[PDB]
RNA sequence: GGACCGAACCGACUAAUGUUGAAAAAUUAGCGGAUGACUUGUGGCUGGGGGUGAAAGGCCAAUCAAACCGGGAGAUAGCU
RNA sequence: AGCCCGCUCGCCGGAAGACCAAGGGUUCCUGUCCAACGUUAAUCGGGGCAGGGUGAGUCGACCCCUAAGGCGAGGCCGAAAGGCGUAGUCGAUGGGAAACAGGUUAAUAUUCCUGUACUUGGUGUUACUGCGAAGGGGGGACGGAGAAGGCUAUGUUGGCCGGGCGACGGUUGUCCCGGUUUAAGCGUGUAGGCUGGUUUUCCAGGCAAAUCCGGAAAAUCAAGGCUGAGGCGUGAUGACGAGGCACUACGGUGCUGAAGCAACAAAUGCCCUGCUUCCAGGAAAAGCCUCUAAGCAUCAGGUAACAUCAAAUCGUACCCCAAACCGACACAGGUGGUCAGGUAGAGAAUACCAAGGCGCUUGAGAGAACUCGGGUGAAGGAACUAGGCAAAAUGGUGCCGUAACUUCGGGAGAAGGCACGCUGAUAUGUAGGUGAGGUCCCUCGCGGAUGGAGCUGAAAUCAGUCGAAGAUACCAGCUGGCUGCAACUGUUUAUUAAAAACACAGCACUGUGCAAACACGAAAGUGGACGUAUACGGUGUGACGCCUGCCCGGUGCCGGAA
């Protein structure tokens, strides 16, 4: 069983785009900025728990980040991993 | 034309790369020295 | 048999082959064949130590009984086969517990013949017996120099060596190349001449042939410049200095032999 | 078959162009090899009076009758 | 002028197309801006700014396994630093489980969705049950060339289905346009390739053991096993599908949906890690199969079926004959692998096209000299010039014909000559290739034999016919004679020298008896070589033919020693 608090600590921010929103409306997926060391197994765990919906598989990927200029001086954003969560048919959140 | 630099990052970090310089005490003198001159890159390492 | 190839290109005129039917067309017997990857003549400085040693067709190393050891037990000689490493021919030989092992194939050998080692053993060819028990002018091939070291004399294809004399605890050995040697009589031989004498009389025939053997090309020191060689230099074709090797050694007649420790056994040099 | 003709591929014999170039070695038209001592990818080994060289003092990062970088070092300069 | 849309034109098409690895790193997509950057303008951009975008049990990495090689506990060696190396441990460019078709985004997809699969492991049952390795054996597991036969990718034509009936003479037909596609998996075990099988007994082998492998001897049976492209079936009552219909926010969304066959041609792909042949004789280790040891004994463990769980992590955008990589540049350069349609063609040459991609980021005029790259040229024809430098010329296929000389192979494509388009006939399409239905047989199947419809189809001869010209374009040898040098194919001064130089097979001299000489190395060691005088090193000469004379005073080397 992993910890509550490491469930806690997995799940960042909902990510908002047009094809987050297709992807709920669609096929049932609800896409999450995850901690950057979250596995696919924790990512479920911690959803099912705190959401309170059954998923039925998680997908994941790193997004790299850009290097961004804030009045001439230069700074690389961080990279984060994002997770697509495919929710049993039924669970709506 | 074929020009002499032709890369490989393999071959880069295997020549040059951190482990290369600690491997040896004149690899070691190396980082000694890029250290105390105060380099922002050590090695090529990435 | 020697056959000399027909003149249908220039690399071709002067070829030719020693063409023997009996040996072997499959693939040699797996459980004695170890690899052996090339050095092109670097040692392990990486510096060329020999020259004139580079590619050539790669080449297994066949596992090959020195030795003859395996007293008492008669082997019969299944096949003979081609061994690249070597100017010999091998014979695979079946001892009768099962064994199977590759030895020097002497003249005349020939697939089902018999062979023994061992102080009972007959005195025919391919039999090894301790040369104690080998009759003064035999001719015998593979010979010992220590008991129980394995053969290093007259293994070169047509090669062999002959007893001349016993005296005490040692046998005197006139060698191919003519020098006069003496042995521990409890030094194994084989009876008989190695096989293959036909070898010297092959001819390449062109540069590629010697390059299939892993023999790259011999510069003259004559060729060079005098950084590179105390031959190099010159306004034309000059020479004028006594011949040398790359290092100065005096190379026409000067002797290289310096040993002490083996002097003794020396009965008389080859010349 | 280090055979022949000929593309790819590898070379580089001639000419013109170009020479503050399109290019610090190329382009165009022709040219040689093209199953071999062939060619090529990836990785590895050889280190400076040292390597490597089918030998031209060739090549060793556009640098070679002794690489490059730092040091002895403000060498020395009866010369400008 | 340069952006977007449209119509036309031109260019590439074995690439100037499509895609991988590498290398790069956001360049990708959308909105917005045009200062600078972009060799011009720019509303455009690989530029600025903002937002978005990379989804995996099966692809790759990681991982298991090793090669060259690296490091290396102890160890050996070395003033120190260090060198070398054993056990080991790393190291891919190689070996090792498994997924396909269709659909979808502005931008990802073998990753998402739909459909249909597969692999490995952990649990739990149930049944059956000798399991067990750091050890043994097998396998993995290997070269070059050649030739076929069987296939498929793919193409062509016919049939079938849908559409058309023509801006100008003709075109309801032997007419025109388009489509005619469908996977892995599963089942079947074919063309063909390889191999005798099975049961006993015995045994100096495989560091011990072995029921395994090896060896020996009988008996018995002769077809048993292994491998295998493709086809066929299923997958698929599906998907896709030319069009059509309804909406357009004029970008394109929604709905529906015909035929979906056959013949022939056919790879450089597959069967094939095959077969034949040759000498230069062609990795390793694990996974995998099998054997036992110590050990464990109605246990653990093994095998099978079923159920269940798991298969993480990282990469995944985009550029790659390049404006994104290597070349200081948005640079005529360089950059490994895969795919490869049509007509003509021997062809991956070449011409024109397809799919697809582009018009090369200054234009507009003008129509001097001169320069560059080309075209043609009266008469002459090397008179040019150092030199026929450059140009012009030759150029294909078939048949005829072909000298000196020669090492008997050559020289030779020597030289030189003739034919060559189209139409018709032989023959409404021939010889040949392919092969259906039927027929009969059968050890009734992907079978055998015959059969020969249909399809495909050279080459020749004869007769005719058009042009100045029929290898019509592109493409595509100039030829011959005497002679120096080097035998030859090769190699070389990256970037002014490709040669007569280097190498070379062959020859000779000489050293070298193996702890070899010799070489790298204060050394240990290592190469020489897991070679052994028919071998190895050094030196000179340089195929082959005929040959290689005299001098040992000098210098060297070898030997002698009173
Ligand atoms: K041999
Ligand atoms: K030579
Ligand atoms: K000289
Ligand atoms: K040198
Ligand atoms: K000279
Ligand atoms: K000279
Ligand atoms: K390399
Ligand atoms: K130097
Ligand atoms: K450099
Ligand atoms: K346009
Ligand atoms: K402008
Ligand atoms: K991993
Ligand atoms: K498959
Ligand atoms: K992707
Ligand atoms: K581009
Ligand atoms: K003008
Ligand atoms: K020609
Ligand atoms: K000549
Ligand atoms: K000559
Ligand atoms: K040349
Ligand atoms: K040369
Ligand atoms: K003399
Ligand atoms: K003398
Ligand atoms: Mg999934
Ligand atoms: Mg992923
Ligand atoms: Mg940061
Ligand atoms: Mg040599
Ligand atoms: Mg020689
Ligand atoms: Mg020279
Ligand atoms: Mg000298
Ligand atoms: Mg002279
Ligand atoms: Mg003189
Ligand atoms: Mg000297
Ligand atoms: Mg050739
Ligand atoms: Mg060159
Ligand atoms: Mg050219
Ligand atoms: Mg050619
Ligand atoms: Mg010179
Ligand atoms: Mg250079
Ligand atoms: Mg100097
Ligand atoms: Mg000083
Ligand atoms: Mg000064
Ligand atoms: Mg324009
Ligand atoms: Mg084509
Ligand atoms: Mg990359
Ligand atoms: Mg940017
Ligand atoms: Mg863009
Ligand atoms: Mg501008
Ligand atoms: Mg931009
Ligand atoms: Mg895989
Ligand atoms: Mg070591
Ligand atoms: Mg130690
Ligand atoms: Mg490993
Ligand atoms: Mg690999
Ligand atoms: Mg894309
Ligand atoms: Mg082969
Ligand atoms: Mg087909
Ligand atoms: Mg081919
Ligand atoms: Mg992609
Ligand atoms: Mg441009
Ligand atoms: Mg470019
Ligand atoms: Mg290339
Ligand atoms: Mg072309
Ligand atoms: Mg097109
Ligand atoms: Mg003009
Ligand atoms: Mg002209
Ligand atoms: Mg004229
Ligand atoms: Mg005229
Ligand atoms: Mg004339
Ligand atoms: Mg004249
Ligand atoms: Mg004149
Ligand atoms: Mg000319
Ligand atoms: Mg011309
Ligand atoms: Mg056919
Ligand atoms: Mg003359
Ligand atoms: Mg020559
Ligand atoms: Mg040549
Ligand atoms: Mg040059
Ligand atoms: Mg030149
Ligand atoms: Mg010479």
């Amino acid at each position: 069983m992993i910890r509550e608090e490491r469930l806690l600590k997995v799940l960042r921010a909902p990510h908002v785009s047009e094809k987050a929103s297709t992807a709920m409306e669609k096929s049932n997926t609800i896409v999450l900025k995850v901690a950057k060391d979250a596995t696919k197994a924790e990512i479920k765990a911690a959803v099912q728990k705190l959401f309170e919906v059954e998923v039925e598989v998680v997908n994941t990927l790193v997004v790299k980040g850009k290097v961004k200029r804030h009045g001439q001086r230069i700074g690389r954003r961080s990279d984060w991993k994002k997770a697509y969560v495919t929710l049993k048919e039924g669970q709506n959140l | 034309m074929k020009r002499t630099f032709q890369p490989s990052v393999l071959k880069r970090n295997r020549s040059h790369g951190f482990r290369a310089r600690m491997a040896t005490k004149n690899g070691r003198q190396v980082l000694a020295r890029r250290r105390a001159k105060g380099r922002a890159r050590l090695t090529v390492s990435k | 048999a020697v056959v000399k190839c027909k003149p249908t290109s220039p690399g071709r005129r002067h070829v030719v082959k020693v063409v023997n039917p009996e040996l072997h067309k499959g693939k040699p017997f797996a459980p004695l064949l170890e690899k052996n990857s090339k050095s092109g003549g670097r040692n392990n400085n990486g510096r060329i130590t020999t020259r004139h040693i580079g590619g050539g067709h790669k080449q297994a190393y066949r596992i090959v009984d020195f030795k003859r050891n395996k007293d008492g037990i008669p082997a019969v000689v299944e096949r003979l086969e081609y061994d690249p490493n070597r100017s010999a021919n091998i014979a695979l030989v079946l001892y009768k517990d099962g064994e199977r092992r590759y030895i020097l194939a002497p003249k005349g050998l020939k697939a089902g013949d018999q062979i023994q080692s061992g102080v009972d053993a007959a005195i025919k060819p391919g039999n090894t017996l301790p040369m104690r028990n080998i009759p003064v002018g035999s001719t015998v091939h593979n010979v010992e120099m220590k008991p129980g070291k394995g053969g290093q004399l007259a293994r070169s294809a047509g090669t062999y060596v002959q007893i001349v004399a016993r005296d005490g605890a040692y046998v005197t050995l006139r060698l191919r190349s003519g020098e006069m040697r003496k042995v521990e009589a409890d030094c194994r031989a084989t009876l008989g001449e190695v096989g293959n004498a036909e070898h010297m009389l092959r001819v390449l025939g062109k540069a590629g042939a010697a390059r299939w053997r892993g023999v790259r090309p011999t510069v003259r020191g004559t060729a060079m410049n005098p950084v590179d060689h105390p031959h190099g230099g010159g306004e034309g074709r000059n020479f004028g200095k006594h011949p040398v090797t790359p290092w100065g050694v005096q190379t026409k007649g000067k002797k290289t032999r310096s040993n002490k420790r083996t002097d003794k056994f020396i009965v008389r040099r080859r010349s």
